[PDB]
Formats: C-alpha cells, structure tokens, sequence
C-alpha cells in the first residue's frame, strides 16, 4: 500500500527545487568525470530535462502501440521508472532510448504483464537485427536500471486511486448524480500530470483527486461540499493547497519544440559517439 | 501470557475506509461490477475488488511530503 | 562489499543461498522474475512474520539478495521425532503464521506457497513467511491467476478445481494443512497427483455439495465424485480440544468464501483460551 511504500519513503520530494538540483548533480558529476577522464559539447541540465521529456512521450508512444495491449498501470510503472532513473543520471552517460525501453521491459515483469522476450522486442519497430541489438542493450542495462532505482520496483500509479474515488462519489454523493461524465476530462488530467513532475512530489491519491476535481471544476459542478464533510480545517487547506500547486504544475508545463528536440537530439548523439 | 486479539495499527494518512463486511449494506458494492459465479467459486468476490480500490483511493490523501 | 561469504547453507533451482558473515545470501530473459518478484514484494513489505529484504545487489544477471538468517524451519520441527509438540507451541507456530498473513493479506498479496519448510524460524523463535517467489497481489478484478500454485499437499480444493480467480483462502486452506501437519507430526493428505489429492481431500473430509459450496459446478476443472460421508474431524484429531476442531473446521470449509481469514481466525477462541502461545525463547529447538 502507498502509505507505507517505498514511493513514500524516498520516491516523493518536497518542492521542483530539490527534484533540480538533483538533475543539476547529476549533470556536474557526469560533467566532472567526463572532464577528468579526458567542452562546449556538454548539455545543461534544461536541455537535459527537454530531451527526458521528450523520450517519456516516446516511451508513451511506444506503450500505446505495444501489442500484446499493455496495461496501463505497466505504462505508468514504466514512465515513473524513466523519471526516477533521469532524477539521478544524466542523458549523455546513458541515452534515452534505451533506457525508456529498458523502463518498459522491467515495468513488464515487475506488473507482472507476462511478454517474451522476443515479443517484447517484436514491438520495436525496427530491422531484425535492430531489435536483437536493442535486446543486448536492454538486457545489460536492466540491472543499471534496477540499481539506480535502488531496487524499489512497485510503483503506485494514480488510476485504482481514480476507481475508488469515483466509487466513493458513487456512493456517497449523490450532488454529483453521474459521477461517470467525469472520467474523460479526469483522465486527460491526469495525462497532463503524469507530463509533469508532479509523480514525484505528490501522493497518487492526491493526483486522482485533483484531476477528478479539476474535471467537475472545468464541467461545472463545483463539490467542495465531498471534500468538507464526506472526506480538521487545516487538513482542508493543505489539500487545497496540493490541488492549487498541482493545478499550476500542469499549468506552466512547457512541451519541448521541434527544433529544440532536434539541436539537443544531434548534441546527445555527439555526447555519446565521443567519450 | 494469554492472548489477546489486537488490530493490526496501520495510519493511512487518509479518510477512514468502511469494512469489507458493510460495503454491501452501504451502498458500494452496486456500483463495482459484480463477481461471476466462477470467481465466486474461487473465492473471489467484488467486495474485495471495492475494497482495494476505496483503500487506494483514501491511502496518503492528506500526507505531506 | 560489506557482505563476505562465511558459510554454505544450500542450492536452490533458481538461486543459490550461502550465509554470509549474519545473513543469508540469495544469488535472453534478462534477470529472473522470480527473483523481481521477491525484490519488489518484500521491499514494500515490514513485519515481525515476515522475512525481511535487508539488501540487493548485483551483477549482469546475478543478483544477490540479503536476509535475515534463519535457524531452521516449520518442515524440521514437524518432522524431528526427538521434538514434542505441545498444544502450546502449536498455538505459538499458528499465531505467529497467522499474524504474518493478516499483515500480507491487509497488503492484498497472496504467498501461494504456504507450506512448514516456508516457515522460517529463528533463533528468538520468531516465526517467519519466507520464499515469496510465487507469491502475488490479488484484488485486482478482471486479472487471471494460475491454479497451479502451492504445493500440492496444501493446495485447496478451488485450485484444484481450476479456479483462475481466488483471495486468502488458498493461504488458508494450507494453514489448515500446516496446523493438521503439526497436530499429527505427518502430513494431512499425501496426493499424488490433483485427482488423487481431490480424493484424499473428499475422503477425510467428506465430499461438498452445492449447499456447502453452491457455485463449485462453475470452476472449468470441476469433476464430480463419489459421495464420502468423511471421517468426523474428532476422530481425524483425538488430542485436540473443541475450540482447535472449531480453528480446523473454519479452515477447511470448502467454499472459500466462507472459509475463515487470517483475522477471523486469529479471533477464534482457540487463540484466547488457555493455554497460551509458548514464547518464542522457549520454542523447540530441532
Ligand atoms: C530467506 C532465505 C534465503 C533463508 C534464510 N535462512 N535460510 C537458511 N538457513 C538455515 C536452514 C537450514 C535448513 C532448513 C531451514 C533453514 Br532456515 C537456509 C535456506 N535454504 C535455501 C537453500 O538454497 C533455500 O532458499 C530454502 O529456503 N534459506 C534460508
């Protein structure tokens, strides 16, 4: 269960500032022992979150044509792998692409989405060889990656939290009389989040919340009323607060441009075909 | 030396969660997809299914980071 | 690392385990699932019954996962003729069985490998749940499970029957196994293969009806027997008390809706009445 999940023990942070200067580590320690083993060729750190972002949407795409069909909690368990593993390390000592593939293999057997090996690589769409070579490179980073997200494999996404709300609003509030024409709008919430950083700063039953409460703010239907009495003033306030700030993350979510994509695309590829 | 039933002590930083045994009587369990005569057989009801999901829905929910 | 090799303890067909100076250490598919399986539950898990993941690590495809040491198991007691077991440490074994799988089920995760050599016990006599390579996390609706887990001594008649979908009651009906392997220091019914086991099954415990086990003709390996009137749970179990073959009856109940969770049954009267549970410091030692 979350409440007493590794996630809540060392996969949340307190503010976008530590989650930062997390990334900003990892770049100057990557920058260091590149620069001692023996530059301008160097990505910043918002470069290097530009091309995380953009290789989780791959990683997105990638799970949405997966066949046999993916569940959704393997896709989530998968992203949230990629975020933790890209909090820590740096685009230029491991590339993307195959870690997001490795994200994708490891959150496979971990949601226990059974998938051989070959039909995992099947899916690759690429030339035979291609996807034999992309296997030897998913199976010696599955162990890097199992390493740096420090062996803590379950990961609890937001969507059974998102079932038990909605039915509890089924349930006990009847205001809301279809609690159902939520879920569409909710859902593309909670895409929106799942953009952000905000799996790591917030619980997964307060983002199913506030995307369930952003979906009946934007329909209309305004239910402070389940908040106040079906779920202490000052507990009341600091879930407003959470919902506001999750609210602004998604907000201020900048998706990264083409041309940017393209220039740090070319600056990682020289990354890593040089040292 | 004798002993002595006790509840296992678990806080959930969230809303309080109804029992398994009164989620039919409350209302729940009509709006979770009822369990076929199979799972039944094996054990399976949708009690459980409405009880996992309402404890994931309730767990953390007013925890702070 | 800090963790250097001290003694051999055994092999298994997945990992081998050595202990380690003290631990226990556990070393085109990439890194076996089992293994992932053991890792990713016990990291989310923390009980006093539960075996504990103190470390991982590894490398390529060898992981080497650290436990704490544990002194012998369940299997040896039962099967020490030297040893005597008391109803007290009966009680004792059953409490600290059942309090680890009240903790795993309030997790929604099956063990579905309850048997005595997988229950660890230290040199404290705390008993621990160990070996959760097949182990699972049920409540999910519309996910299939497999009916072929848990040993087939202790598997319960709803797997046996093919049933895809379960809860605790396939914990329990071992448990019951368990208690019935403590109380006549010999396992309770040695099948062969899954017919055998059913007949073993219908034939101490009388085979169910629809009044017992009303859906029982829906599971896709349902065969039908020869009515047994059963041999009365008294006359199975001379020694024990009536709150015991109440504790057993709970258990063994074939609809495992009805058959008795961890929490109901650590309510039973069994548990309250005298005596009570032996102390683990004085727990036999094999
Ligand atoms: C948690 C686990 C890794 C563990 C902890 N201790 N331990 C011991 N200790 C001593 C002992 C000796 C005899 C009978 C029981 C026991 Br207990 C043996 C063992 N046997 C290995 C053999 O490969 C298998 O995994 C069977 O579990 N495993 C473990």
């Amino acid at each position: 269960m979350y409440h007493n999940s590794s996630q809540k023990r060392h996969w949340t942070f307190s503010s976008e500032e530590q989650l930062a200067r997390l990334r900003a580590d990892a770049n100057r320690k990557f920058r260091c022992k590149a620069v001692a083993n023996g530059d301008p060729v160097f990505l910043e750190p918002h470069e290097e979150m530009t091309l995380c972002k953009y290789y989780e949407k791959r990683l997105l795409e990638f799970c949405s044509v997966f066949k046999p069909a993916m569940p959704r909690s393997v896709v989530g368990t998968a992203c949230m792998y990629f975020k933790r593993f890209y909090l820590n390390n740096s685009v230029m000592e491991y590339h993307p692409r195959i870690i997001m593939l490795t994200c994708a293999f490891l959150a496979c057997k971990v949601d226990e989405f059974n998938v051989s090996s070959p039909q995992f690589v099947g899916n690759l769409r690429e030339s035979p060889l291609g996807q034999e070579k992309a296997l030897e490179q998913i199976l010696e980073y599955e162990l890097l990656l199992i390493q740096q997200l420090n062996f803590h494999l379950i990961v609890h996404n937001p969507y059974r939290p998102f079932e038990g709300f909605l039915i509890d609003l089924k349930t006990r509030y009847p205001i809301l009389e279809n609690p159902e024409i939520l879920r569409k709008t909710a859902d593309d919430f909670l895409n929106r989040i799942a953009l952000t950083d905000a799996y790591l700063l917030y619980t997964p039953s307060q983002i199913a919340l506030t995307a369930i409460l952003s979906s009946a703010s934007r329909a209309g239907i305004t239910m402070e009323s389940y908040l106040s009495e079906s779920l202490n003033r000052t507990c009341l306030s600091q879930l407003l607060d959470i919902m506001k700030s999750m609210r602004n993350l998604v907000k201020k979510y900048e998706p990264p441009r083409s041309e940017e994509v393209a220039v740090l695309k070319q600056k990682l590829e020289r990354c890593h075909s040089a040292e | 030396a004798l002993y002595e039933y006790q509840p296992l002590q678990i806080e959930t930083y969230g809303p309080h969660v109804p029992e398994l045994e009164m989620l039919g009587r409350l209302g729940y369990l009509n709006h979770v997809r009822a369990a076929s005569p199979q799972d039944l057989a094996g054990g399976y009801t949708s009690s459980l299914a409405c009880h996992r999901a309402l404890q994931d829905a309730f767990s953390g929910l007013f925890w702070q980071p | 690392k800090r963790y250097e090799k001290l003694d051999f303890l055994g092999e298994g067909q997945f990992a081998t385990v050595y202990k380690a100076r003290i631990v226990a250490i556990k070393k085109k598919d990439g890194i076996n699932r089992t293994a992932l399986r053991e890792i990713k539950l016990l990291q989310e898990l923390s009980h006093p019954n539960i075996i504990g993941l103190l470390d991982a690590f590894g490398h390529k495809s060898n992981i080497s996962l650290v436990f704490d040491f544990m002194e012998t198991d369940l299997e040896v007691i039962i099967k020490d003729n030297s040893l005597v077991l008391t109803p007290s440490h009966i009680k004792a074994y059953m409490l600290m069985t059942l309090q680890g799988l009240e903790y795993l089920h309030q997790h929604w995760i099956l063990h579905r490998d309850l048997k005595p050599n997988n229950l660890l016990l230290d040199e404290n006599g705390v008993l621990k749940l160990a070996d959760f390579g097949l182990a699972k996390s049920f409540g999910s609706p519309n996910r299939a499970y497999t009916h072929q887990v848990v040993t087939r001594w202790y598997r319960a008649p709803e797997l046996l029957f093919g049933a895809r979908m379960y809860g605790v009651g396939v914990d329990m009906w071992a448990v019951g196994c368990i208690l019935a392997e403590l109380l006549l220091r010999v396992p309770f019914l040695p099948g062969d293969s899954d017919l055998d086991q059913l007949t073993r099954i219908f034939e101490t415990l009388g085979t169910p009806t629809e009044e017992q086990w009303p859906d029982m003709c829906s599971l896709p390996d349902y065969v039908t027997f020869k009515s047994f009137p059963g041999i009365p749970l008294h006359h199975i179990f001379s020694a024990a008390g009536d709150d015991l073959l109440d504790l057993i009856q709970g258990l063994f109940l074939f609809n495992p809706c009805a058959r008795i969770t961890a929490t109901q049954a650590l309510k039973m009267k069994y548990f309250s009445n005298r005596p009570g549970p032996t102390p683990g410091c004085q727990l036999p030692r094999p």
